[PDB]
């Protein structure tokens, strides 16, 4: 066991990359949000005083639905959220999962087969290739996840939901919110993605130096 | 091997002159120009081995006899070269259809056999044959069918690849689409802006969808046919038209490429007569009558949308009216301003190209070969040119029609795959009880055998041979002659 | 689900144009340079024509898909 | 509203698409089997290669079955005269096209099995003719798929 | 149980095809792909409240597909053992 | 290349009889030469070397018979891959 390899600056970078994107996977893939609204129609008896909705991490929001009040005859109209950002959320989650698996494999190789990894610099070259690929993936995914988080905050926003709801277009109907989703998890995930991108960018130079191309 | 070569060599020397004329043997041979030095070096080896002091001597001589057709075939190009040679060995030094066939035969095959899954199966099979080719080449068998397929392994490989591509474009995989980017058809705007409700869903068995209301149709699918058409009962209504237009477009462009190749042939052979009467009249006729049809198809696609659906003209009727000069004041309106004048001009040019081909060339030939220098038979020449013009003009129509076999075979393959799926593995999938997972075993065994037999083997063979027929007739009648002789060298194949 | 007809057309046109135009200048020199160039150009032309026909045929639909009521009900929930 | 007899034409179209295709494929199979039996007494090694025309007759039968199944799954109680007669036309198209294609396949295969027995090179020519004979019935099926889903 | 190598090869190729295609079909059913809605064995009652019932039936069909894939995996293993025997 | 057929040309060779066999053997190995009948007046079955070709055919028959006995027996037939040239000198007597 070459624990000195882990303790070395490159090993520290690998350990940091393992902890990061794993923090991101935990923050994102475990995200579960709830929203609460209320509608008081012209007749109070038909008021939807409390309507609650829940959504998961994948952000397939267009699937999420709820039976809002119609304010006429006491009926209900099914309303769905607008747009989904799975293409970005799942992409970032998969990138983070792949990064975590690669970090675990690299740590295992350095601890056990560091000599084989360093042999002929072929392992350093493969590490440099993976580092460039991961840097590009992180650069794309950080922006994708930030845009997804902003647009999800917009779409899940009770203000926007009420504005789009046709109940407000009626006479006397009043729609209000009760709670908003916790954006702390999404913000932390975005910050962790940016940190992982920075770590990969920094490790690019370390890999280049190790491979001798410096 | 020793005795077989010895026999072959003596039988070859039989063909050479004998001492009845000279003690030194006389040999006559065809040879490519570049290999003359190599042949001389081979003769030098022969002299050294025989020990004869005198050296054998080779000599060129300007000739009149027709040289053979030699194509310097390769391992990858052997299948395609045999494929194009089947319908007649090309003449000496004319545009060879093989290099273009190398792609257009797999592509035309894929336009019909288009299916992602079946293409995957075919490319895997062709890759197995390619990889294990040395093994099978060593282990020879008498199975004619298998020998044919193996010789065509590269043909099958390219056919599989292009079939994969066309299956992706059709969004077809074992009769089922993919939806990898997301459909442009959203059903919610129908209830939001449109006039629907759960009551309408209960009341209508099949209903329908419209893109006129804003959010239903969010642009075209970025790559291939939209997945929703797979589940739409309106599938055929749209696929039929799209595939008919595709078939006509591809056929007309292929024929135009053939005519350009014919121009190349004439330029190389130095037949300005053919270039100025023949090709140019032919290309003008073809483009004006049928290329204009492709332009019309593309223009209608780009112009007419849902809002203008009501008064969207039918290009079939418009082409009929173009030919009949039957532009009416009632019915579907004109596609674009000036259609009457432009179409009349196009028809006039098209019909003028018939006299252009027919009358001109015979008259110039008769002039410059019977009034100058003074056997030429003017009546026979006129009859021959009339036959050629009638043949070409009727051929344009009949070939643009026959290229519809692309759509016919594609739709047939798609419908046969759909019915096979729904009649075989729908049985194993539409079972509530978990015990169905065991039934799916045998049901899918039947599905696999049926796909390999009915579809991969027989429908694939039909599509292959119809791409072949298209290439032989529709494409190659424009520039190919195929009145040469295969170069059969004195090469030792007794290795068998 | 808004599928703009700018990104797909630009991406596919540039990709197939590269394959069919730049690739002939990159093919290595040898006996098969001509045949390989022909395959590159012909594949570019054919594949691009097929894809363009498909995308245009889908563009500007004069009628929408006809979906059974069960599948319309399911698609409302699932698809965007 | 609609006549109680409106479904008769659709039912008969499905029945025709099946029956006439079956008759054409039966003729193809019978003629090809006669040719194969006559040939095999001298060239036993060509039976498997020469079994192709029988397979193409089976393919004609398969087209007939497909169109019959489509029409039979499209029949409904309130089937209007329009749909009923569309399905009748599709059935007639498939049935008669498969009938004629099967006749041609049977005759050509009976000729070409014996011919290939004598001249090995004739096998590919026989296959070439047979594929045309089969796509005749395919054209019938194509028109049927256009009609029954008009 | 010795048998013909041709039959063993056919069995193994069919096993590979079945495993791959049925695994993909199960994955798609589990993802609830709307393309395969016709293959779900649902009834009129399943359209009562929401899509959860149809999702459950999708999952059931996916389980059937995975069971078939596992059976074909066993069949391919038997064919591979027969090949090793031959 | 495959664009169009190769430039083709006739040629005629004077070669002394003694070395003619070896020279045509080298040509056969090379494979880029196509001879033509230059004595079509007399049929093939009467040409000069018909005696030689007849004896070669008899040798081929002998080899076919021995090979058939080989197949009848379980003994296998080797495969080296060498392609030696027929001996131009009168090694036919030794082979016979
Ligand atoms: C798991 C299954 C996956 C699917 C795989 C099968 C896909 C279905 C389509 C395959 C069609 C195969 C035919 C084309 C290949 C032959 C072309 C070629 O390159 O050879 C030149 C062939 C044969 O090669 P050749 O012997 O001429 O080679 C040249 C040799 N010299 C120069 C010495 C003469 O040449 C021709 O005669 C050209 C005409 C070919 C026309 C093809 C006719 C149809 C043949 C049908 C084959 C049998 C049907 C399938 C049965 C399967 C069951 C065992
Ligand atoms: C799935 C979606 C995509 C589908 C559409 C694209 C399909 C393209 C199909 C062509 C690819 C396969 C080519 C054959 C591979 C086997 C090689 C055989 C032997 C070989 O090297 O052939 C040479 C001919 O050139 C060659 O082998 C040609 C190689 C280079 C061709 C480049 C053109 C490829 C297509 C365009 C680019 C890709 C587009 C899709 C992304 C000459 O034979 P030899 O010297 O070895 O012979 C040895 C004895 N004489
Ligand atoms: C080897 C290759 C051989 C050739 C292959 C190609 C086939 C060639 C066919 C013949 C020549 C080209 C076609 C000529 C016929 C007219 C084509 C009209 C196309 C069309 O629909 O355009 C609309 C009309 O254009 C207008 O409104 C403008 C006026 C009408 C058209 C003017 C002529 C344009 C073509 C010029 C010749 C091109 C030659 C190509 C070889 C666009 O108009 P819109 O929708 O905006 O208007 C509508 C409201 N008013
Ligand atoms: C509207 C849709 C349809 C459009 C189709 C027409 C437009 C595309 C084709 C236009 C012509 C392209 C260029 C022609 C060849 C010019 C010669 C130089 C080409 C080049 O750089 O490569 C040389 C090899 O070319 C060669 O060996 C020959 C290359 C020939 C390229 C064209 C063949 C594909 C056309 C068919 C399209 C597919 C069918 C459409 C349905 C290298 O020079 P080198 O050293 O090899 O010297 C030559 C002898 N060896
Ligand atoms: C022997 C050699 C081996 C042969 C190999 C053959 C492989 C064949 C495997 C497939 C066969 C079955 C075909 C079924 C295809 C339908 C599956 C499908 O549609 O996929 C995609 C769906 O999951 C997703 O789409 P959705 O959930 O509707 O929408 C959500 C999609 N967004 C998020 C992108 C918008
Ligand atoms: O989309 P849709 O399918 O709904 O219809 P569309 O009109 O909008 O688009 C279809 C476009 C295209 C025209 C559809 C292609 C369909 C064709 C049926 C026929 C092509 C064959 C031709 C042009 C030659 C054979 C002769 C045929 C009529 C007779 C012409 C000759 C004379 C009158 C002497
Ligand atoms: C009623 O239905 C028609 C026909 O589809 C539609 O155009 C119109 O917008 C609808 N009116 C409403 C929902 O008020």
């Amino acid at each position: 066991g070459q624990f000195r390899v882990v303790k070395e600056p490159l090993g520290f970078v690998k350990v940091l990359q393992w902890v990061f994107a794993i923090f991101a996977f935990a923050t994102c893939g475990s995200y579960t949000g709830e929203l609460r609204l209320s509608v008081e129609c012209a007749n109070k008896t038909e008021s939807a005083l409390n309507i609650e909705v829940e959504f998961e991490y994948p952000f397939r929001l267009h699937q999420v639905y709820f039976d809002a009040p119609s304010c006429v005859k006491g009926g209900t109209t099914k309303i769905f959220l607008v747009g989904d950002y799975s293409s970005s959320a799942e992409f970032f989650v998969t990138v983070a999962v792949f990064a975590f698996l690669y970090s675990m494999g690299a740590l295992a190789t350095y601890i056990f087969l560091q000599n084989k990894y360093r042999e002929n610099n072929k392992g350093p070259m493969m590490d440099f290739l993976a580092t460039a690929v991961f840097a590009f993936m992180w650069l794309v995914s950080s922006s994708a996840w930030a845009k997804g988080l902003s647009d999800v905050k917009m779409a899940t926003d009770p203000e926007n939901i009420i504005k789009e709801m046709p109940m407000c277009r009626q006479t006397g109907n009043t729609c209000k919110e009760l709670r908003d989703p916790v954006t702390s998890g999404l913000n932390t995930s975005v910050v962790f993605g940016f940190l992982n991108l920075v770590l990969w960018v920094g490790n690019l130079w370390f890999v280049f130096k190790e491979t001798g191309w410096a | 091997i020793k005795v077989r070569k010895m026999k072959a060599i003596y039988h070859t020397l039989n063909l050479c002159n004998i001492d009845v004329t000279q003690k030194c043997l006389i040999a006559e041979v065809w040879c490519p120009v570049t290999d003359l030095d190599s042949i001389q070096f081979a003769l030098r080896r022969g002299t050294e081995h025989s020990g004869s002091t005198v050296p054998s001597i080779l000599n060129r001589m300007q000739t009149n006899q027709t040289p053979p057709t030699y194509n310097k075939t390769n391992k990858f190009t052997h299948g395609f070269q045999n494929i194009v040679d089947a319908y007649g060995i090309g003449t000496y030094r004319e545009i060879n259809p093989a290099p273009y066939t190398v792609i257009t035969f797999p592509f035309l095959f894929a336009v019909m056999f288009g299916d992602f899954g079946h293409g995957i199966l075919m490319t895997l099979f062709a890759v197995w044959m390619v990889l294990r080719e040395s093994r099978i080449l060593s282990q020879k068998n008498e199975n004619e069918m298998f020998s044919m397929v193996f010789s065509g392994r590269y043909i099958i490989l390219l056919m599989g690849l292009f079939s994969i591509y066309t299956g992706l474009i059709y969004n077809d995989c074992f009769s089922k689409s993919l939806n990898i980017f997301g459909s442009s058809w959203s059903v919610r705007p129908m209830f939001t802006i449109g006039n629907w409700t759960e009551e309408t869903l209960l009341g209508s068995s099949v209903l329908q969808l419209n893109p006129a209301i804003p959010g239903v149709f969010g642009g075209p699918y970025p790559f291939g046919i939209d997945p929703i058409w797979n589940i739409a009962t309106n599938k055929l209504t749209f696929l039929n038209s799209f595939k008919m237009k595709m078939s006509v477009i591809l056929g007309i462009i292929h024929m135009l490429f053939g005519v350009s190749l014919s121009l190349f042939n004439h330029i190389y052979f130095k037949k300005p007569l053919n270039i100025y009467f023949g090709f140019i009249p032919e290309i003008i006729f073809m483009s004006s009558l049928f290329g204009y049809l492709v332009i019309l198809i593309f223009y209608k696609w780009t112009a007419y949308d849902a809002h203008s659906s009501r008064n969207a003209p039918s290009l079939l009727i418009h082409f009929i009216n173009m030919f009949l000069f039957s532009y009416p004041e009632s019915g579907n309106a004109m596609l674009y301003s000036g259609q009457k004048g432009i179409q009349c001009f196009l028809i006039v040019v098209a019909m003028l190209c018939v006299p252009w081909m027919l009358l001109f060339k015979p008259l110039i030939l008769r002039h410059q070969y019977l009034r100058k220098k003074h056997v030429f038979d003017f009546g026979d020449t006129m009859v021959h040119q009339a036959i050629h013009t009638i043949e070409y003009c009727l051929g344009c129509i009949s070939n643009t029609a026959s290229y519809l076999r692309l759509w016919a075979l594609s739709l047939a393959h798609a419908q046969l795959s759909e019915v096979l799926w729904t009649m075989v593995i729908h049985i194993g999938l539409h079972v509530r009880s978990l015990a169905g997972g065991l039934g799916l075993f045998f049901i899918f065994a039947a599905f696999a055998t049926l796909t390999v037999a009915i579809l991969l083997i027989m429908e694939g063979l039909s599509a292959f041979l119809h791409a072949l027929r298209l290439h032989w007739v529709e494409f190659q009648n424009k520039f190919y002659t195929g009145t040469g002789f295969k170069f059969l060298p004195f090469s030792f194949e007794h290795i068998r | 689900t808004a599928h703009s007809f700018a990104l797909p057309v630009i991406i596919f046109t540039t990709f197939w144009g590269l394959i069919g135009i730049a690739g002939p200048w990159f093919v290595p020199k040898g006996p098969n340079r001509g045949v390989i160039i022909t395959m590159l150009v012909a594949t570019a032309v054919c594949c691009y024509l097929f894809w363009l026909i498909a995308i245009l045929a889908q563009l500007n639909p004069l009628f929408g898909p006809q979906l059974k009521n069960e599948t319309i009900w399911y698609v409302r929930f699932l698809w965007e | 509203n609609n006549p109680e007899y409106s479904s008769f034409f659709g039912v008969m179209g499905a029945s025709s698409a099946m029956v006439f295709s079956a008759m054409g494929a039966a003729y193809g199979t019978a003629k090809s089997g006669t040719g194969i039996a006559a040939m095999s007494v001298m060239r036993p090694e060509l039976i498997m290669k020469s079994i192709i025309p029988v397979v193409m007759a089976g393919i004609i039968a398969i087209y007939g079955l497909v169109v019959a199944v489509l029409i039979a799954n499209s029949l409904t109680d309130g089937i209007t005269l329009y749909r009923s007669f569309l399905q009748l036309g599709a059935g007639l198209s498939v049935g008669l096209s498969g009938l004629a294609a099967g006749f041609a396949i049977g005759i050509v295969g009976d000729a070409g099995v014996r011919g290939t027995a004598q001249q090995p090179r004739l096998f590919v020519g026989m296959i070439l003719i047979l594929i045309f004979a089969e796509v005749l019935g395919l054209y019938g099926l194509i028109v049927a798929l256009i009609l029954s889903t008009k | 149980l010795c048998c013909g190598p041709k039959l063993a090869a056919c069995g193994i190729v069919l096993s590979a095809w079945g495993v791959i295609m049925l695994i993909m079909l199960g994955i798609f059913f589990n993802v609830h792909s709307a393309v395969l809605i016709e293959d779900v064995p649902f009834t009129e009652k399943d359209f009562e409240n929401g899509p959860q019932n149809i999702y459950n039936l999708y999952e059931q069909v996916s389980y059937n597909c995975f069971i078939a894939a596992g059976l074909y995996l066993l069949l391919g293993g038997f064919s591979f053992c027969q090949v090793r025997l031959n | 290349e495959l664009f169009r057929s190769e430039e083709m040309t006739l040629a005629q060779l004077f070669l002394q009889s003694e070395a003619a066999y070896c020279c045509v053997s080298e040509l056969e190995e090379l494979g880029k030469v196509q001879f033509r009948d230059l004595n079509p007046d007399v049929n093939v079955f009467q040409r000069k070397f018909v005696n030689e070709v007849r004896r070669c055919e008899e040798m081929d028959r002998k080899l076919r018979f021995v090979e058939k006995e080989i197949r009848k027996a379980n003994i296998p037939i080797m495969d080296t891959g060498e392609n030696p040239e027929v001996p131009f000198p009168r090694d036919m007597i030794d082979l016979e």
